[PDB]
């Protein structure tokens, strides 16, 4: 039925309303923070020396 | 039944009010002095043959030295990338293979397509001749993708607007995840495997929780379908590619989108995405038959993977950020590094 | 993606009535675009389509010569010209677009849950 | 580990020489996808060659390998899961010409967004036309009442190179050719002989159908092979 | 005079054949996209080209350094090498002619058989009768570097086989034109010359429509079809072209 339909999506974006947020500002310093922490582990990020890469 | 409507629009100017509220700043105005990352030029390390038709699809193992491949020529081949040695071969019964999955513990892996079904294959039978363990069934549309949690949970997802997730010991469904309008063309879970992202055709990626099978969240912003959806290496955050040659990043907690990746050049529609282990770049693959890595932090092209000679429809990275891998419709794959 | 129609009405037989088609969330220039109804008692069948210029046009051949399809992509609004209606124009206008842009076919448009396809407006005659 | 690695190559020998024999059947069969709207007649088509998400068929003319699948269980949401197919033979394509709310314009469009898609410039495609005694029987009794939905079949001449049946009626060839050529006005533009449209009339069961699709396969591979040597 | 500008023309022919056989090969075996049986056969007969110049560059060395042996064996060896490379060219000729009627004749066959067939039929056959040649001229007209014709019934064993793969070409050339105007009448005149230019060069039937001035004409051209052949099949191929156009882009990064 319309009328369910429309009742489910009425439903689903109360629900959808009622969400916590934060700001934006501290995504993205949670994203720039965790790739410096990890910027020295991972290869294709800065080459290895050939003895290390099992690919040479 | 129009108040409905007018409630549901009134709730949809809610929404986006308080995304506008939550959004002060944009990523890369806080990343704007953050170093480039220079020239990424990676060259082939290895390739590998036996593919008759094109790669639909592929994934890694979690020791992040074996892989299996799908192809449409009804083929699943287990490579053992460091010597490039074909391990099993397995024929299956549908050709029409669009999907595949390595069990984390490496004891199983799964496919799924057009028959809308999908099997499990036991890599450690006593005999040591694979054959089919369990068949799954209950979906009425062609399986686009599907994903291991351990050895007896499996979720998939399906072109009929629905994501199942099943007990494989007994081939039940334990929950049907619903809501929307397009099919799911991809999923990727979490991961400490608590929620699990899905992108459809309609513009729309739904977050849902894996255990009381219901939605969390709902993110828009692209004008045509999704192909593609990965979590961030943390698990905060999540990007996608569509049709409309274009890239996007979005943010859990704040439940809005943070950028955006596109160039004019570019006018073709993204087919596969994958970050790094640390999550500074991002790779995609696009039907102009070239890769392109993308400065998370920057939005500016990094790089290009040039060398394949037609689409690319897949692509992946091992957990220890060794060896990146992408298949292709030309039915061969590549090791980059 | 957002498509709504507004300016229709109750026309008798034989009059005239136009149709403008409000759009926002994406690049109008970029999208072919179509207009689609569907009757009591029968499925959606195909009216019209314009190319992104504009410099291409089709019709289904009982509305050939009687309306017009027009774009102000600079706009970003659809526009139908009605003239001339016989009793069977009774239906509802849907407001489409092409799944995809920068590609000349266009699939699904007719299909029962197109997602990119709005409310539609009524017009009796 | 020279033991493990002797196991590994051997097992790779005998891998190795599964796949070589695996890649000579891959090559002497040919992939063909069934497609057609749902009231046209298309299973009837199918029931006469054999005598889930997807249904295969498999036959063989002259002792050559033909790969026949049948969509099913699928929305009605084609562009997606059309992609798989753009490295098929050829699409056949069922059609009923008595489909004139009017079917035939359906049919129309969807055969331009056929013509018109990216990833299947190179993808033949047959054409059938399955309701001609339909069309026929509507144009006898008068019925037919095809100027309303077309304002130019009045206006039309009949081609040079009519070869009509015993019995067929001056107006019935006529609009069941004019049926023809409003596909054909449409794999005439863009064509550029990467790939064609093979236009044909049957009846739902007729027995030839496999000799026509056969006939037209067989022109494909000549005319791509003679396109690789530049001879076309 | 006549024979000084014959040789003239042709012995700058074949020059001109074997430098632009030399690069074809290298650039048919360089991208490894290219490779299939096609291009396997094209590679057999650019090396009958080479060795074919090869040796009628060495037959005159010989005589330029003779007159600037003959009792000796190895001038009769170096004769019979020459007539075994002309022999083995033409029969590749014939290979092409044969494997493209095969995949217009649309019918299954084993590919690695059917291609360790064709190298066999290809290097191997001319072996069949050279010897034999060798050995009667050997017992008989053991003399004079075996270039004197004394009997027409030593010189027919060579002569023959070479005027059967000649015609089989000929053959294969009319069917294949047929079925291409076929082919172009199913859906004119302009198109039907320019695809019955290109396919000589190839199949090599210009031999039946000219079998001084006939020598000129048979020594000038066929001293040219090396080139040719090159450069219909190699440069101008449009895969060729679209090649080298992505990987000047690639290297422009």
């Amino acid at each position: 039925a319309s009328i369910a339909q429309a009742r489910k999506l009425v439903e689903q974006l109360k629900m959808e309303a009622n969400i916590d947020r934060i700001k934006v500002s501290k995504a993205a310093a949670d994203l720039m923070a965790y790739c410096e922490a990890h910027a020295k582990e991972d290869p294709l990020l800065t080459p290895v020396p050939a003895s290390e890469n099992p690919f040479r | 039944l129009d108040q409905l409507r007018q409630e549901a629009e009134q709730l949809k100017n809610q929404i986006r009010d308080a995304r506008k509220a939550c959004a002060d700043a944009t990523l890369s105005q806080i990343t704007n002095n953050i170093d480039p990352v220079g020239r990424i030029q990676m060259r082939t390390r290895r390739t590998l043959r036996g593919h008759l038709a094109k790669i639909y699809a592929m994934h890694w193992g979690t020791d992040s030295r074996l892989l299996v491949s799908a192809s449409q020529d009804g083929k699943l081949i287990i490579w053992d990338s460091y010597t490039t040695n074909k391990v099993h071969a397995i024929p299956l019964r549908s050709s029409w293979v669009m999907t595949c999955a390595y069990a984390p513990s490496g004891n199983y892996v799964a496919c799924g397509g057009l028959d809308n079904i999908c099997s499990i294959y036991n890599l450690k039978t006593r005999e040591g001749n694979v054959r089919v363990s369990r068949e799954l069934a209950g979906h009425t549309g062609y399986l686009s993708c599907c994903r291991f949690l351990d050895d007896n949970q499996i979720v998939t997802s399906s072109g009929d607007t629905t994501c199942a997730l099943w007990d494989i010991e007994t081939g039940q469904q334990t929950t049907t995840f619903t809501g929307h309008t397009g099919d799911v063309m991809s999923l990727s879970l979490a991961p400490d495997t608590r929620l699990f992202v899905s992108g459809a055709c309609d513009a729309s990626a739904k977050l849902w929780d894996v255990r009381e099978g219901m939605c969390r969240q709902t993110f828009t912003g692209h004008e045509s379908d999704i192909n593609a959806i990965c979590f961030f290496p943390n698990g905060n955050a999540f990007a996608t590619g569509s049709d409309d040659a274009t890239c996007r990043l979005f943010d859990l907690r704040a439940d809005q989108e943070l950028m955006t990746y596109s160039h004019d050049n570019i006018i073709c529609g993204i087919t596969s995405v994958s970050f790094s282990k640390s999550g500074r770049l991002l790779l995609a693959g696009y039907d102009d038959f070239n890769c392109n890595v993308w400065d998370a932090l920057k939005a500016d092209r990094a790089g290009v993977l040039a060398g394949h000679d037609n689409r690319v429809s897949c692509l992946g990275v091992t957990d220890d950020g060794m060896a990146v891998a992408t298949g292709s419709w030309d039915s061969f794959l590549k090791i980059w590094n | 993606v957002q498509l709504q129609e507004s300016g229709g009405g109750l026309v008798q037989p034989g009059g005239s009535l136009r149709l403008s088609c409000a759009a926002s969330g994406f690049t109008f220039s970029n999208y072919k675009m179509n207009w689609v109804r569907q009757a009591p008692g029968k499925g959606l069948e195909w009216v019209s389509d314009i190319s992104q210029s504009g410099a291409s046009i089709s019709y289904t051949g009982s509305v050939k010569g009687r309306f017009t399809i027009s774009r102000d992509n600079a706009k970003n609004t659809l526009y139908l010209q009605m003239n001339s209606l016989k009793p069977e124009d009774t239906a509802v206008y849907y407001c489409a677009r092409c799944p995809a842009p920068f590609t000349r076919d266009c699939f699904d448009v007719t299909s029962t849950t197109y997602a990119y396809r709005g409310q539609g407006t009524q017009v009796t005659v | 580990q020279r033991n493990e690695e002797k196991a590994q190559r051997e097992a790779n020998k005998k891998i190795e020489k599964q796949l070589q024999k695996d890649k000579q059947v891959y090559r002497a069969t040919h992939r063909l996808l069934l497609l057609g709207a749902g009231e046209s007649g298309k299973n009837t088509i199918v029931k006469q060659m054999r005598i889930s998400g997807i249904f295969e068929t498999k036959f063989q003319v002259d002792k050559v390998n033909f790969h026949m699948f049948d969509v099913g269980a699928q929305r009605d949401e084609r562009r997606k899961w059309i992609q798989c197919f753009n490295d098929v033979t050829a699409i056949i394509f069922v059609v009923a010409s008595s489909s004139y709310t009017n079917r035939l314009q359906a049919a129309l469009k969807l055969f331009d967004s056929i013509w018109n898609n990216k990833w299947l410039r190179d993808t033949s495609v047959i054409l059938f036309l399955n309701k001609q005694d339909l069309l026929a029987e509507k144009v006898l009794a008068g019925k037919s009442k095809i100027e309303d939905y077309f304002p130019e079949f009045a206006r039309y001449t009949t081609p040079e190179d009519a070869t009509p049946e015993p019995g067929e009626d001056p107006r019935v060839t006529r609009a069941k050719y004019f049926i023809r050529d409003e596909f054909l006005r449409i794999s005439t533009a863009s064509g550029d002989g990467r790939h064609y449209c093979y236009p044909h009339f049957t009846c739902a069961v007729d027995t030839e159908n496999i000799r026509r699709v056969f006939n037209d396969c067989r022109d494909i591979i000549q005319r791509m092979h003679l396109r690789q040597y530049e001879l076309l | 005079e006549q024979l000084l500008f014959l040789y003239i023309i042709y012995t700058v022919g074949y020059a001109l054949s074997f430098s632009a056989l030399v690069i074809a090969s290298a650039i048919l075996l360089g991208f490894r996209h290219l490779h299939c049986t096609r291009n396997y056969i094209h590679l057999n007969l650019f090396a009958s080209f080479i060795l074919r110049a090869l040796s009628v560059f060495i037959k005159d060395a010989a005589l330029k350094w003779m007159y600037s042996y003959q009792d000796s064996l190895s001038c009769r060896l170096v004769f019979l090498l020459m007539q075994y490379c002309v022999a083995a060219n033409y029969y590749w000729l014939l290979v092409e002619g044969v494997y493209l009627y095969t995949l217009l004749a649309f019918s299954v066959f084993s590919e690695q058989w059917i291609f360790r067939l064709y190298v066999s039929i290809g290097w191997g056959v001319p072996l069949l009768f050279v010897v034999p040649w060798g050995i009667v001229k050997y017992l008989y007209e053991d003399e004079g570097c075996w270039t004197r014709n004394s009997n027409m019934n030593y010189w027919l064993i060579i002569r023959l086989p070479i005027l059967f793969a000649i015609g089989v070409n000929f053959l294969i050339f009319v069917r294949v034109i047929c079925i291409v105007v076929s082919k172009l009448k199913a859906n004119i005149k302009c198109r039907l010359a320019k695809s019955t230019l290109t396919l000589i060069p190839l199949l090599g039937t210009h031999e039946v429509i000219f079998a001084f001035i006939k020598l000129f004409t048979e020594l000038s051209f066929t001293s040219f079809q090396g080139l040719m052949v090159a450069i219909l099949y190699c440069f101008v191929n449009n895969e060729v072209q679209l090649e080298f156009r992505k990987s000047w882009e690639r290297w422009r990064l």
